[PDB]
């Protein structure tokens, strides 16, 4: 069939005429990005002639090919530490939440890292890591273990839920998080008054949309 | 360790931020004398007095001025194939 | 070495040519590295075979250089376009992008000029010595519920004060400074004050 | 078959009638004595950057 | 026959280093594109369409995956609206009030004034107003009362 480009849906302008929304939801999509890759790195010297000598001297009548392609991969593999920090280092203190996490009715426990595991992940990065999955050639490992990259989303985390923006231009500084979602609303054009009069509303409304990431990510 | 074999370095269980890296998560340094071997830290811990009705407030600030280095454009170069390889 | 990343492009690239001159050195099973070697001591149906051999080599020198040239080439465009980028939005204008030009609240940028890249010295706004102050969502008056206009309530342990958010500037509490929303039955966390009406006393 | 290599016995099995392993990278991981018909793994000697 | 082996192995290898070292860039890409959306909607908040999930953004929470990050974009999206008529501008007395913020609108019989993302009607008082130029000049501009407080 010709495909569809979507729903016909016209607006119903006049030139006296506005819509204003009467209530909100708050809805919570996930998007994924690769930061890294594997550090593969071969010997081009072992690759083509593995242990023979006699073709070892024919290779070396090719001058520094070899010595451009091992280069070349190096170069590829130390990148990878760059992105891999340039993403989640961006923090300059390792920060955690207190003892009673209670941030107004707001649940971040898919969020935060589970104490009781062996691998300190959020029941959400326990699914994402799940989910997904000799001839002169090795395998470097990173820089930065799983156990550390952990540990700096915990970080970034921490600091989001109790000190908002203020730890990423400065010090880190305490607010109560519905205040910080207050001045969040206040910062797309709502009046801050909608998030408390809605509060309960609002914490419910994200507790369901979080439920719902750790569910769609398994199932699809 | 993972990264391979390291001789020379003594491990301790002392965690610094990192220097030399050698990967997975251990880095090395030199103190004073010898050069050790560490699991690196990622940062001071600090944890912030988080309370329902509890706000800090800056009050004062400094001005702060950072550099930022970019590459722009490189070398301008260009070779005649005719001439290099063969003559 | 702050200024490493230009030094390392400048390197890079003198280091790929440099590599490039020395393949004409290799004679990549040629019988010389040398093309006169070939041409003056072999008959032509022979110097044919080993001068394609050095043609061959030499080419696909070339053309490895060339590709890895290209791609470099990608590299800095894009470095080019973000540096294009900061000057209009921090150098030509105020960036509200966090951490996209220096650590802190940007104020302005300055650019300098740098042999192959640009320098931006970014100025920016950093909060320091901080205090905790008791805080609260709204303060509750004549039944009315009153959130700060632009700002956080905040009290020293005996006084309720209205204080702009990214600097403790304590103002007193006044019906200018805050606006009316509802009762005080419905906000959370809601504490009792007194509002002050600056007409009242001129009334 | 030829190769340079550390051999060793390994908990594997061939039917009676294969002389070699192959992984699916066409790289020979496993053979069979011709005399003493057991299987030995073969590993690579170790190598990498110093 | 070697000689031929190893031009072979080589021109291979060059293949896998090559297309290996563009794909490098493309993560490198993404990475870059990682870290601007790190620092800019979860170390503050986006004021940028489409930047960090659809709706306005309100916040974000990166999680760790295998080679690479993954973001919980929470954004507010209006839900249900409403129609209601509308005015650039409201007729006093002579003189031609404009709203502060927000917008003015009139549920067929009664005109207030309220903030764009979230219906919730004001009296149009002078507090949420100001004047500029005469009832004269404004097209579509609509006759009601301003309450001076
Ligand atoms: C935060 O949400 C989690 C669910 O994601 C709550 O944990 C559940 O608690 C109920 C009891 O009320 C148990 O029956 C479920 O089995 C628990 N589920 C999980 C995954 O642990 C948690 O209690 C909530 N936290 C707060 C303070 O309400
Ligand atoms: C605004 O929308 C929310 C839902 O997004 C409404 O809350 C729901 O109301 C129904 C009853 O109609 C309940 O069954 C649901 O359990 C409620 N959900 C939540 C999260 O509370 C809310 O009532 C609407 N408000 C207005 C003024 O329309
Ligand atoms: C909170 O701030 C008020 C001022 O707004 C402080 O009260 C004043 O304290 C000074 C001494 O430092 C006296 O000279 C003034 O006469 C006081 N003014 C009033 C109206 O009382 C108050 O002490 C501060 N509270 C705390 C805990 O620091
Ligand atoms: C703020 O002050 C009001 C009184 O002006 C308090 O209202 C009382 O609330 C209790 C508990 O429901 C009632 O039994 C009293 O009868 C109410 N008083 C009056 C005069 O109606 C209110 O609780 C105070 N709030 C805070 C946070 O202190
Ligand atoms: C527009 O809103 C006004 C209120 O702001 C409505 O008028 C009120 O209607 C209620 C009944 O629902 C009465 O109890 C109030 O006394 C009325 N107030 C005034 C000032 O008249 C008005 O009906 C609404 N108009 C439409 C078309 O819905
Ligand atoms: C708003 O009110 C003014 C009066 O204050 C209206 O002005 C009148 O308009 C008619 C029709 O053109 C004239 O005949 C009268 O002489 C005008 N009155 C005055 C005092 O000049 C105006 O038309 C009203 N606007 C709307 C949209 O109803
Ligand atoms: C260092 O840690 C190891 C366990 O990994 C332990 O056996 C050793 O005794 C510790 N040494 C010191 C000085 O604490
Ligand atoms: C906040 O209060 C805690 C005590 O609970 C104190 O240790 C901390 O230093 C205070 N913060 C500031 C900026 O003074
Ligand atoms: C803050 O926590 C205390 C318990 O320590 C509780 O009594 C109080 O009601 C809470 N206030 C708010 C606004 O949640
Ligand atoms: C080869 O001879 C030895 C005895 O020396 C015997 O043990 C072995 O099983 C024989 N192998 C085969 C394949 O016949
Ligand atoms: C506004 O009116 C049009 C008819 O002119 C109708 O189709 C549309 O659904 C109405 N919108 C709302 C929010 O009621
Ligand atoms: C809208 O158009 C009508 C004509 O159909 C006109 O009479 C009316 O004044 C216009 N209103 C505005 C606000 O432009």
């Amino acid at each position: 069939y010709t495909m569809s480009l979507g729903a016909e849906n016209s607006v119903a302008y006049s030139n006296n005429s506005i819509a204003i929304p009467t209530n909100f939801t708050i809805s919570v999509t996930t998007e994924i990005l690769p930061v890294s890759m594997t550090k593969t790195s071969v010997d081009c010297t072992m690759y083509i002639c593995g242990d023979s000598t006699e073709c070892s001297n024919l290779l070396l009548q090719y001058g520094s090919f070899c010595t451009q392609l091992n280069r070349a991969l190096t170069g590829i593999a130390v990148e990878q530490d760059k992105n891999t920090q340039e993403v989640f280092a961006q923090v300059k203190q390792i920060y955690k939440t207190p003892p009673i996490k209670d941030f107004g009715g707001f649940n971040f426990s898919q969020i935060l890292p589970d104490p009781s595991k062996p691998s300190k992940r959020s029941p959400i990065e326990d699914l994402l890591f799940n989910k997904v999955t000799f001839n002169g050639l090795t395998v470097l490992p990173p820089l930065l273990t799983d156990e550390m990259i952990a540990q700096y989303t915990s970080a970034l985390l921490a600091g989001t839920i109790t000190s908002g923006w203020t730890f990423g231009a400065g010090p880190a500084l305490q607010i109560p998080f519905p205040m910080q979602m207050a001045y969040r609303f206040n910062g797309i054009g709502v009046t801050q008054n909608v998030l408390y009069e809605n509060q309960k509303l609002i914490a419910n409304q994200f507790n369901s949309a979080i439920g719902k990431i750790q569910d769609s990510l398994s199932s699809t | 360790t993972r990264a391979g074999c390291l001789i020379g370095a003594e491990h301790v269980n002392n965690s610094y931020e990192c220097d030399i890296p050698i990967g997975a998560g251990i880095c090395a340094s030199y103190q004073t004398q010898s050069i050790i071997a560490y699991t690196m830290s990622l940062g001071a811990e600090n944890s912030v007095a988080y309370s329902n009705n509890s706000i800090a407030i800056p009050t004062n600030f400094t001005i702060s001025v950072t550099t930022e280095i970019l590459p722009v454009s490189m070398t301008k170069t260009s070779v005649d194939c005719t001439m290099y390889i063969c003559g | 070495s702050a200024l490493g990343k230009l030094q390392d492009v400048v390197n890079q690239n003198a280091q790929a040519l440099n590599t490039l001159v020395k393949q004409l050195s290799s004679n990549f099973g040629a019988i010389s590295s040398v093309l006169n070697d070939i041409l003056s001591r072999l008959d032509p149906p022979e110097a044919e075979v080993q001068i394609d051999r050095l043609i061959t080599g030499r080419l696909q020198s070339l053309q490895t250089y060339v590709t890895q040239q290209l791609i470099r080439a990608a590299e800095i465009r894009a470095s080019a376009n973000l540096a294009a980028t900061k000057m209009s939005e921090c150098v030509l204008g105020q960036s509200k992008r966090v951490d996209f030009c220096g650590k802190g609240y940007h104020l302005m940028s300055f650019p300098q000029s740098a042999p192959h890249g640009v320098v931006f010295l970014h100025v920016t706004y950093v909060p320091a010595q901080e205090k905790n102050f008791t805080t609260a969502p709204a303060i509750c008056h004549d039944g009315k519920a009153h959130f700060p206009r632009e700002g956080v309530f905040v009290s020293n342990g005996t006084h309720w004060f209205v204080t702009q958010r990214n600097f403790y500037e304590p103002q007193i509490i006044t019906t200018d400074n805050t606006f009316v929303s509802g009762n005080c039955d419905v906000v959370i966390g809601i504490v009792n004050n007194t509002v002050y009406d600056p007409l009242q006393p001129e009334l | 078959l030829t190769g340079t290599g550390v051999l060793t016995e390994s908990n594997k099995k061939f039917l009676p009638f294969q002389q070699f392993g192959r992984d699916i990278a066409d790289t020979t991981d496993a053979v069979r004595d011709p005399q003493t018909l057991e299987i030995l793994d073969i590993t690579p000697c170790s190598f990498g950057g110093v």
